[PDB]
């Protein structure tokens, strides 16, 4: 079973938090951090705000991107793995090839 | 302190390329390590030394020191600024000696009737109702000014 | 990897904080104060207010800008390097020549 | 080397801080006061909310104006000497004769 | 000689402060209070927002009104008196009679 | 002299406060309490909001009206009376007959 | 740290070179550092102002001991 997201909602799935490969060789341990870089696994129907139509995402399935994980974000669990859930309005950049 | 700002008054010194020689009630690391790099590249030759003691005792001593060199002092509680002084207004001598307990200057350049000037407003100081301890501390001031003190 | 700025979001990264130059030959360390200089790494498609098409930013990548550094200005790392995420409406002006 | 405004950005340049004219033939120092007159050196394009067009900026180069000095103002150093960046907004009037 | 107000800015000038007129023949001291009317000496253009149109002021030149003297009540002086400036907005009522 | 108040401004009078006739045929101290209800001296032209036209206030000259005494709420001295100046929104309702 | 130096400036050619050190919970062991006699001689010419002071007692004792490390031995 899956998850559909409601307009201006992206489902999206952490990625590894500092990895170990900072300043070069070096292995760099955990400065109680928290990784800010995700997959968009699901993408809403858009924004519903101004009236004017509904207005289509930014973000295609499959994207990698760039968050801020501020109080917007939630998380879930689907098939015991951790999801969040967040606006578009949080993604702030998209890492391409 | 923080109270580093005079670099116009420091570069007019560097413009000069002469040594500068620092007197007031304290300087602390920010001023002091920017000027220990700046002596040690030899952009300027310039070393700071705390001034004789207590607020009255110091400020009262300051003005002789001015007057021989030909310098002016810098009245923060008066009419004067941090940066307000002009290079014009610094003292000159003939060279200084410092250790880490005593500052000697060799010959500051002054004319003759601004040291007796300093040493005639002393007279009323020398004839003094105190007499003890006035005096002593007094005239050792005297001493330094145009004599000598063993 | 490299990231794409998600429209009137800018990418730049600061200049060198109180380089020392000031008042001349000089030597003037870092004594609290920050660089509102930078360069512009990304452009984001435009403005989508008031809904009639996109308005197109006006700073092309590779300029150098002077900015405001405020709330709306996010930092993340890249390639373990600082960078800067602000509005088109966050930067003040443009050096040239 | 001078520096072009990004539209309804202001650039003047602060007069003399507590001219001593205050209350009569009395010289009064500076216990701690900043002066609120300047010059404009910079006139940026203009306001562009609302879409449609740019609207002109009141002011002209080289006039001596009085603003509020508040958050809006920021402070920039070229040419090595003093300069202030604000809107239209924060300019209060002009001073004319 | 005098000042030119911008749009929806007017300048007026404040009144005698706790005036000894209270209560009939009782002369009332000052005790830490300030006087709310004042005289408009100039009216700006008027209200700029919403582009359609500038809507002119509802004050005259000469008027006398009732203000509310609040962080938009700014003051300057003009050939050595006190004025100040505040937007239409502030300005409460006007005296008639 | 009189007062004229400005657009959306009505200027009423305070009645009695803490009226000794309550919770039945009982005299009342005055404990610590304010009367919210006043009597409308003067009627300003309206409000002025979204340009098109000005729209009158409801309440006539010479009603009796219940308000809400908040910050909107000003105090003034006319012909060594007390009377107080507020907009038409905080005016909650009239007593009538 | 107080001087015109910060944590990360510093180039690994700044750290000096030793043959080898020995370490132990309450000692710390330089077998041979690789420095010029120049710079060797130099530390305890600048040591002979500190020989000959006025105080003597305590200063003249912990001054000997930093002199004996530097080019002698202590036993």
């Amino acid at each position: 079973m899956n998850i559909r997201p409601l307009h201006d909602r992206v489902i999206v799935k952490r990625k590894e938090v500092e990895t170990k490969s900072a300043g070069g060789i070096v292995l760099t341990g955990s400065a109680a951090a928290k990784s800010t870089r995700g997959e968009v696994l699901a993408v809403g129907n858009g924004r519903i705000l101004e009236n004017g139509e509904v207005k289509p995402l930014d973000v295609k399935v499959g994207d990698i991107v760039i968050f801020n994980d501020g109080y917007g974000v939630k998380s879930e669990k689907i098939d015991n793995e951790e999801v969040l859930i967040m606006s578009e309005s949080d993604i702030l950049a998209i890492v391409e090839a | 302190s923080n109270i580093r700002e005079m670099l116009p008054v420091l570069e007019a010194v560097a413009k000069a390329g002469k040594p500068l020689l620092i007197i007031a009630e304290d300087v602390e690391g920010e001023a002091l390590a920017t000027l220990v790099v700046n002596t040690m590249r030899g952009i300027v030759k310039v070393a700071a030394v705390k001034a004789p003691g207590f607020g009255d005792r110091r400020k009262a001593m300051l003005q002789d020191i001015a007057t021989l060199t030909g310098g002016t002092v810098i009245s923060e509680e008066i009419g004067m600024e941090l940066e307000k002084a002009t290079l014009e207004d610094l003292g000159q001598a003939k060279r200084v000696v410092i250790n880490k307990d005593t500052t000697t200057i060799i010959d500051g350049v002054g004319e003759e009737a601004a040291i007796q000037g300093r040493v005639a407003q002393i007279r009323q100081q020398i004839e003094e109702a105190t007499s003890d301890y006035d005096r002593e501390k007094l005239q050792e001031r005297v001493a330094k000014l145009a004599g000598g003190v063993a």
